[PDB]
């Protein structure tokens, strides 16, 4: 990630994955 | 009123009760069904108040057991004297006490252990002792092995005598309860007779034999040319050659003109400049004063001669507003219960042992004692451990009394009742102060460690950074330093050299004592000492107070003093008795005393001891690195444990090899304790069944069924092994260090 | 005298007598046959 | 039998203690024990300390049930005194517990039902591996 | 002066005592006249007073002994740390009020005096009462920290 | 059930004395007793007792 | 809330009820052992888990068994 | 002389308030009015927790980001040369 | 490190704020009777 936009891409992808994990946890409870 | 009371021949001496192993208690006199009989036999072998119920037989048994203990102590002392006579380099030590290491034990050459007989000097080969018996004999005036032999025999005689008495007063003439209860005459005779006359006799021995012999030893004469201790008794002129006051006869003492006895009855502080010890001309005066003090103090209590106090009118007279009905009903407690006396006696004797250990290192009373560092360290550590054990014993016996001797039908006397009635406050406040002390003592060390780890030492609690100089101890030191000029005009010098005043004293190289500084590193460790002592008091006092009942178990006194737990109910009630509180307090006593002895060792090697050279330059052993390196736990890890532990580990193949072996042996015993401390009875009892199966398969099933140790014996074994391992490790480490580097 | 023999027939006394006799035996053997690592038979 | 009814009998003489009631007694249950004595003795309190009970009737309120039973057993054994104790709710609803039918639970009595009695030997219960996904445990059967 | 120790309210079967520390004219007066024990006054005013006192006292152990106690920003860092501590305590008070108080319960406070007078319970043990207390405490703490900083590192009269 | 003074071996699976022998003391001959046989053993259990009662169909080996 | 059980081996020793410090166990008429007595646990809502009951029954294994279940205020032995 | 009752149940359970000042007003009415109009909106706990969390977040953000070089030690970075590896590494 | 201003933004937002809010949420969820 020697570039600058790539960090933002990683951040937004981590956020999407977090929302997915949130939905899964809600379904598990 | 007060008279002799004896019951002629109350117990026929025979061997009948001797063949039946269990005989004292009827519950286990029947026989060993299971193997938990061999254990509780030895457990309640000395539970005199549990076998029977009448105070008379209990008191007689206690008396005879005391006599047996005295006989054993006499055998021990006679053995030490005989060893100093037969297998010691004492006479060679006397000719050069600064280059000859003491030694009074030799080892048979059998399996290569011959190398334990190290080269101690004087043409001798044996283990180097640290009991300090050589210094004691030099201070007593003993100057020949013959004078030891005799006294050895003497001890042996007393041993037999004691044994005889022990038999007599139980089998031929045993007293009755009404005789032991005369505490007034007992205290009268222990004050005036035992302490007073004993101190007077020792002052006589000092002033007659110990002063001239030791003075001639200080003048540099050969210990063989010194006249015998009776040439100063049958020749007042030969003794007056040193202290001419003896030429005045016994007249000054009787005409109250005894201010002319200032030759041998002196008042001079400091230490003898050549032996590094107190002036015997001062200890003679001290004993002479203590003797008359105890003698005139032995006339206080009333006997059948009309006059004197009675320790019941004295008690009831003290009854204030805040404290209910005063000390009423305590004279009935301490004359109808042996435990309430053992508690006080053990507490006072332990505290006194601690006082002794603190006094002797600071005012060395024997010649060439402050020079030999090994002896001065062992005499501190041993006595500290003894006191620490005795105080916990006091707590345990107070708990026992509260459990099975206390009764309220007479204890409406609101002194013990009142302290029993706010235990939930006493323990709460003690808990809070323990927490406060623990934080404000150990969190400071953690702060210093984190700062010195984060590369920011300027934020530490050192003596360069934020300071915590103890001002009160410094003021006390400065006050005692100036006492011989304002508050003690007749004393020539301060009582000790540890006070800031005075100067250094040398004993031919190594230093004896000097003024001790006090900085932040001492503030922290003193607060740590206070914290650990407070936690120990917390545990023991909680046990003692809740020995009878609590919110959890309101009928605990029915269960008894020693019992594992009241079921797994109420969430859990494991370790709820007073015995378990003593079990828990033993570990904290161990912690406290270990911290104290570490403190003393490091501080002495760093800021007191050393070897001075000409022109005055003095270099301590470690190099004064205690003020700066003892403020962080890492400093105690490397600069004390890792650094000083470098002598014992590499002692293999040398005369100090047994210490290197016992290091690892004690480590093994300590780690072995954890098997009992962590596990529980059920697992082992189950495992034993699978071994009994293999035994039955081959017809080797024993008739005494192998049950596992009880829940309380597991704890006892665990704490015993833990204490043994820890103390023996510290023993080996301390000795292997100080013997080589001191 | 019979009860004295019974007492001498106890477990600790027989244990210490046996172990002391065995210690004496082994100590004498090692004082006469020292440094035995290999059986010369 | 008609359970005895509470009253306003006096209380034993006691100088106080720090092992008494707590907030549990005003937001939840608490207990009170009574008895009858022929003289004035000194009895040990189950909360620490001693107290002098009074002649005739006495009434004492405590914080648990085990305290009342401990004190009552001590009474019945040492002083030969019979007793009862109740449980009181925040709203003042007294409930009579210990001598539920007059006779103490040791001596047998008619008109008593058996509860928790299984008609088999303890070593006969089925394994806990057949009654899975079925909340019958092993022994309620 | 005869016997100064007494059970609580003369009832031996409660867990405590009327020692000179707990029960005493001077002590009872000093303890009743504290804002947290003044019952009828509105919770917001008590919270304001208490927060003022605490925020004003807190600036000390933060400025004299900090990580920046040897810089030109000596007092500012300590004042900021004090403000941080008071907002953290406000958050803890808020979550305590949420977890411990309901919006329908009348009052958990005691209602009687020392002599059984049927007085009224303290409104502080209500949900909205604790909310007002928390708001007033937040405001008082911030204002007290600010005033302490003003008096110390803006004006004269060193200590 | 069995005779008095008879040596019988236990079969109760949850007994400390399982597969062990013991001599009967006195079997009660009431009509409705569920465990009438009384047997005393020469080795106590974990609790310390040595006497116990069984049903006649629960122990017999002679 | 613990579960007490009394299996049909009680010889009517009456020790279980004498030992229980909560008035939980009581005697009951039940013919069959010797004296038409048996134990009964109607007040299991007060047992703390003391297991003093099981430490008293001199039966082969046991006849009164306590099973620790859901914890409450009464069973925890709390006074605060 | 009796210490029990079912009517006055609060007398026999220790529910008294040992320190109760029933004073309805202690401060100046003007000062109270000027204190409640400014510390009144802070009463809404639902709109105060979500205010405190955002305030603290933004505060430790701005102070964590817009720091000073002299103040912090991890922000001033290294101003020296690095030591070398014990095995000839870097 | 490209950004080099993100470590000053995130660890204050992950070691201080994140626990501060999740502990409060979990304490509200624990101490509630529904
Ligand atoms: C002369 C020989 C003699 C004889 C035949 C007896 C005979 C008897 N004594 Mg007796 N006694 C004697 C000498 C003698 N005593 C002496 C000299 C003393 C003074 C110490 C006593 C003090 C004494 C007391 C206080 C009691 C008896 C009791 C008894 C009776 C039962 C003793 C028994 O079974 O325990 C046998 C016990 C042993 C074999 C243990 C011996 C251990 C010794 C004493 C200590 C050794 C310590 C040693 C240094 C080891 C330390 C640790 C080591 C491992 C490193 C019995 C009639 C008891 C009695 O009648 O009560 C009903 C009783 O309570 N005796
Ligand atoms: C607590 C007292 C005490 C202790 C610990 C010892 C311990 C010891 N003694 Mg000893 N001894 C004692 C009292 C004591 N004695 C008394 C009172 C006397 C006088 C009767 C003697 C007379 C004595 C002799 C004559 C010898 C020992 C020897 C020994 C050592 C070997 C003993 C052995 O293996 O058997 C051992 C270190 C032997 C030894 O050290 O051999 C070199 C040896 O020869 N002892
Ligand atoms: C704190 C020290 C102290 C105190 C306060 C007392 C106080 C007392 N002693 Mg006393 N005494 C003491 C130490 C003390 N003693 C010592 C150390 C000895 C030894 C004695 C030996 C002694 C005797 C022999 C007598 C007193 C008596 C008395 C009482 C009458 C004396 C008087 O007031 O005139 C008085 C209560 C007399 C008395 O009748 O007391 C009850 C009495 O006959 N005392
Ligand atoms: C003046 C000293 C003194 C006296 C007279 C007593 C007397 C008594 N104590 Mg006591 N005690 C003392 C000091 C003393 N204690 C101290 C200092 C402590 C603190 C540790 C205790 C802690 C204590 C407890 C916790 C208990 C007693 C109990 C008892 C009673 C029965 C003791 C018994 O049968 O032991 C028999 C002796 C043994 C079983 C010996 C055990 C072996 C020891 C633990 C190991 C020794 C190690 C040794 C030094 C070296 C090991 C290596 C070597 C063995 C190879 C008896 C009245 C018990 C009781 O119920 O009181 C009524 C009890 O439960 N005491
Ligand atoms: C090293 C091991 C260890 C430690 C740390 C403790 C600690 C403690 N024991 Mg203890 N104990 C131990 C071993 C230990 N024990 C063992 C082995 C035994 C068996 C014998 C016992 C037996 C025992 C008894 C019987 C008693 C204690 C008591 C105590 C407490 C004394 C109060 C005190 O000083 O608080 C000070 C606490 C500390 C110094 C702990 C360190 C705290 C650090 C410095 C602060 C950290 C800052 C912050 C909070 C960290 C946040 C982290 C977060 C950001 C993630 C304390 C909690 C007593 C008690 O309960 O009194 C209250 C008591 O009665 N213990
Ligand atoms: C240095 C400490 C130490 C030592 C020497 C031992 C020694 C032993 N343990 Mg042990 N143990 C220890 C610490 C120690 N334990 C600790 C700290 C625990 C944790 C509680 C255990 C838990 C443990 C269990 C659970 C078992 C042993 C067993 C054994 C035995 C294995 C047989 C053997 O090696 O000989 C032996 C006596 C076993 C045994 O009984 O052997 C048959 C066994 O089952 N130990
Ligand atoms: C299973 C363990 C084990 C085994 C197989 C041996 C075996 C041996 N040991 Mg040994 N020893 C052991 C444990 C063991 N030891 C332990 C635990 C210790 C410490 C107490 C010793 C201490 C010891 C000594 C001090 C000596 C031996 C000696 C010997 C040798 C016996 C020569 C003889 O008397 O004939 C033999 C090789 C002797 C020898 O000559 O070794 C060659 C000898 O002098 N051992
Ligand atoms: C180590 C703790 C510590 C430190 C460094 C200070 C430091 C200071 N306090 Mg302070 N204070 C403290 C604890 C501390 N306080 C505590 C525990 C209280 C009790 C609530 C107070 C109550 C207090 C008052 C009431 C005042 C100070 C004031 C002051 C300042 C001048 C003195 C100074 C900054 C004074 C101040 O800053 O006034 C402008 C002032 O008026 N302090
Ligand atoms: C599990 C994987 C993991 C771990 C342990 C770490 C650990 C760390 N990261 Mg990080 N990071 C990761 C994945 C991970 N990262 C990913 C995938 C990305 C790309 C989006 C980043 C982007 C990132 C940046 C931009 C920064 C860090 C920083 C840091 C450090 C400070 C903590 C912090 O601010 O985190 C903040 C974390 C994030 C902003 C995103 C989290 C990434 C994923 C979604 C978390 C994984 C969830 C995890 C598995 C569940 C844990 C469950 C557990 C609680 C039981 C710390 C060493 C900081 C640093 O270097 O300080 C020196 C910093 O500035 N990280
Ligand atoms: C220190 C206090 C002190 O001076 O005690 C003085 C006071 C003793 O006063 P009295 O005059 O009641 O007591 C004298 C005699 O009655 C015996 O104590 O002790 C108490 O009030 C209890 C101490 C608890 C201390 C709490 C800490």
């Amino acid at each position: 990630s020697i570039s600058d936009s790539q960090i933002i891409v990683a951040l937004v992808s981590a956020f999407i994955t977090g929302i997915l994990a949130l939905r899964l946890g809600k379904s598990l409870y | 009123e007060v008279k002799i009371m004896v019951e002629k021949d109350p117990v026929k001496t025979s061997f009948e009760k001797w063949a039946k192993p269990g005989h004292f208690s009827r519950t286990l006199a029947k026989g060993p069904n299971t193997t938990t009989w061999i254990w509780n036999l030895h457990a309640d072998a000395h539970d005199f108040d549990s076998h029977t119920n009448d105070l008379e037989e209990i008191s007689r048994k206690v008396f005879s057991a005391h006599f047996g203990q005295l006989a054993v102590i006499f055998i021990w002392l006679s053995g030490m004297y005989f060893h100093g006579a037969r297998f010691s380099n004492y006479e060679a030590w006397l000719s050069d006490p600064t280059h000859i290491k003491p030694s009074a034990q030799v080892v048979w050459p059998i399996v290569g252990q011959k190398i334990l007989n190290g080269d101690v000097g004087g043409g001798f080969q044996g283990i180097q002792i640290t009991s300090g018996f050589f210094q004691l004999w030099r201070a007593s005036g003993i100057t020949s092995e013959l004078q030891l032999y005799t006294t050895a025999i003497g001890g042996l005689i007393f041993a037999a005598l004691m044994l005889f008495a022990g038999w007599f007063h139980y089998h031929k003439a045993a007293p009755k309860l009404a005789w032991f209860q005369n505490v007034e005459s007992m205290l009268n005779h222990h004050l005036a007779g035992l302490l007073g006359l004993g101190s007077l006799a020792w002052a006589g021995h000092q002033v007659h034999v110990s002063l001239p012999i030791n003075r001639l030893l200080d003048a540099g004469v050969d210990p063989k040319e010194i006249p015998l201790p009776h040439e100063f008794i049958l020749n007042r002129d030969l003794l007056a050659q040193l202290y001419p006051s003896f030429s005045k006869g016994l007249t000054p003492f009787f005409t109250l003109n005894w201010s002319e006895y200032s030759d041998f009855l002196t008042f001079r502080g400091g230490l003898n400049p050549v032996t590094g010890g107190l002036w015997l001309t001062d200890t003679a005066h001290h004993h002479l004063a203590i003797a008359v003090l105890f003698l005139v103090a032995g006339h206080m209590y009333r006997t059948n001669f009309g006059i004197g106090h009675s320790m019941k009118e004295i008690l009831e007279a003290h009854k204030g507003p805040f404290t209910g009905e005063g000390h009423k009903g305590l004279y009935e407690i301490l004359t109808t219960s042996w435990h309430a006396q053992l508690a006080i006696n053990l507490a006072m004797l332990g505290s006194l042992t601690i006082i002794v250990a603190h006094h002797m290192y600071a005012m060395p009373p024997y010649p060439y004692l402050a020079t030999d560092y090994a002896t001065q360290l062992s005499l501190f550590t041993h006595h500290m451990w003894i006191g620490g054990f005795l105080v916990v014993g006091a707590a345990a016996h107070a708990a026992i009394f509260m459990v099975r001797d206390y009764d309220p039908t007479t204890q409406y006397n609101n002194l013990l009742d009142r302290v029993l009635r706010h235990r939930d406050a006493i323990i709460s406040h003690l808990n809070w102060v323990c927490i406060f002390l623990g934080f404000h003592s150990f969190g400071l060390y953690i702060h210093n460690d984190t700062m010195s780890a984060l590369g920011r030492p300027q934020d530490m609690f050192s003596d360069t950074a934020i300071q915590l100089q103890p001002v009160f101890a410094q003021w006390i030191q400065n006050t005692h330093a100036l006492a011989p000029s304002l508050t003690a005009p007749n004393a020539t010098a301060s009582t000790s050299l540890t006070w800031g005043g005075g100067d250094l004293v040398a004993v031919g190289g190594k230093v004896a004592l000097l003024p001790i500084p006090l900085g932040t590193a001492d503030f922290l460790v003193h607060h740590i000492h206070a914290f650990t002592i407070h936690v120990t008091v917390l545990i023991l006092l909680k046990g003692v107070l809740f020995a009878r009942s609590s919110r959890l178990i309101p009928d605990k006194a029915n269960l008894g003093f020693r019992f594992p737990c009241d079921g797994p109910g109420r969430g859990g009630t494991c370790q709820v008795s007073a015995w378990d509180h003593v079990f828990l307090g033993l570990f904290w006593m161990y912690n406290a005393i270990s911290v104290v002895i570490f403190h003393f060792s490091w501080k002495m090697q760093s800021d007191v001891w050393g070897s001075i050279s000409d022109q005055g330059v003095v270099t301590h052993i470690t190099g004064g690195n205690f003020a700066q390196s003892s403020i962080t736990i890492n400093g105690w890890l490397r600069d004390f444990l890792w650094a000083q532990a470098s002598q014992v580990i590499q002692s293999y193949g040398s005369s100090l090899s047994a210490y290197g072996l016992l290091f690892l042996g004690a480590h093994f015993v300590w780690a072995f304790s954890l098997m009992f401390l962590f596990s529980g009875r059920g697992y082992w009892q189950e495992l034993i069944e699978s071994i009994v199966w293999a035994h039955n398969k081959l017809k080797v099933a024993p008739a005494i069924q192998p049950r596992a140790l009880s829940i309380v014996q597991g704890r006892a074994v665990g704490v015993a092994h833990y204490l043994l391992g820890g103390i023996a490790t510290t023993w080996a480490f301390f000795l292997a260090r100080i013997i080589s580097v001191g | 005298m019979q009860d004295v023999k019974t007492y001498l027939s106890t477990a600790p006394v027989l244990a210490t007598l046996w172990f002391g006799f065995l210690a004496g035996l082994l100590i004498e053997i090692n004082r006469f046959f020292p440094d035995a690592l290999v059986l010369p038979l | 039998t008609p359970p005895t009814l509470n009253a306003d009998t006096p209380a034993p003489i006691f100088g106080g203690s720090t092992g008494g009631l707590l907030r549990k007694a005003q937001v939840e249950e608490f207990y009170v024990i009574t008895w009858e004595s022929p003289k004035e003795q000194i009895f040990e309190m189950p909360t620490g300390g001693a107290a002098i009970m009074r002649s005739g009737p006495n009434l004492l309120k405590l914080a648990r049930k085990e305290q009342c039973l401990a004190l009552g057993a001590r009474l019945r054994t040492k002083f030969k005194i019979q007793y009862q104790f109740y449980r009181v709710f925040p709203n003042g609803e007294v409930q009579y517990l210990h001598p539920k039918d007059g006779v103490y639970p040791e001596k047998v009595n008619a008109g008593r039902s058996p509860v928790g009695v299984n008609n088999r030997s303890i070593g006969k219960n089925a394994n806990p591996a057949e009654l899975k996904f079925a909340h019958k445990q092993a022994y309620d059967l | 002066k005869y016997q100064v120790i007494e059970p609580l309210n003369g009832d031996p079967f409660i867990g405590g005592f009327e020692t000179p520390v707990t029960s005493s004219p001077l002590i009872a007066w000093y303890l009743s006249n504290l804002p947290a024990y003044r019952t009828a006054v509105a919770p917001l005013l008590r919270g304001v007073e208490i927060g003022l006192a605490h925020g004003y006292l807190l600036v000390g152990p933060f400025v004299l002994t900090g990580p920046l106690r040897n810089s030109a920003v000596r007092g500012e860092a300590g004042s900021l740390a004090a403000a941080g501590l008071v907002t953290i305590l406000t958050m803890c008070l808020t979550i305590y009020g949420i977890a411990s108080f309901k919006e329908g319960e009348p009052s958990k406070a005691p209602s009687l005096t020392l002599t059984g007078r049927q007085k009224d319970a303290d409104k502080l043990q209500t949900a909205e009462g604790w909310a007002s207390f928390t708001g007033g405490w937040f405001f008082g703490g911030l204002s007290g920290v600010a005033w302490a900083y003003i008096l110390l590192y803006v004006l004269n009269l060193p200590y | 059930g069995p005779k008095r003074g008879s040596i019988v071996k236990v079969l109760r699976r949850e007994s400390y004395w399982f597969n062990d022998t013991g001599k009967v003391v006195a079997v009660d001959q009431a009509p409705g007793v569920r465990y009438p046989v009384v047997v005393r053993f020469d080795k106590v259990n974990y609790a310390g007792v040595s006497t116990n009662n069984y049903s006649p169909d629960e122990l017999e080996a002679a | 809330a613990h579960s007490v059980k009394i299996y049909d081996t009680c010889i009517g020793c009456t020790q279980c009820v004498r030992a229980c410090p909560t008035d939980v166990l009581e005697m009951v008429p039940w013919d069959g052992c010797k004296a038409s007595q048996i134990a009964s646990a109607p007040r299991t809502e007060d047992c703390v888990g003391c297991k003093r009951c099981e430490s008293a029954c001199p039966t082969d294994f046991l006849s009164v068994r306590v099973y620790l279940g859901a914890e409450t205020t009464r069973s925890m032995g709390l006074a605060y | 002389s009796v210490y029990f009752d079912l009517g006055e149940i609060d007398n026999t359970t220790g529910n008294w308030d040992l320190y109760g000042n029933d004073d309805p007003n202690r401060y100046n009415g003007f000062q109270n009015k000027f204190f409640e109009t400014f510390a009144g909106a802070f009463t809404k706990r639902g709109l105060l927790l979500k205010f405190l969390v955002l305030g603290g977040a933004t505060t430790i953000g701005y102070l964590g980001s817009t720091s000073s070089p002299d103040l912090l030690a991890i922000k001033n970075g290294p101003k020296q040369v690095p030591v070398m590896g014990p095995r000839g590494r870097k | 490190m490209t950004a080099s201003y993100l470590p000053s933004i995130f660890v204050p937002l992950i070691g201080l704020v994140f626990p501060a809010i999740t502990m409060a949420s979990l304490f509200i969820y624990i101490e509630q009777d529904e």
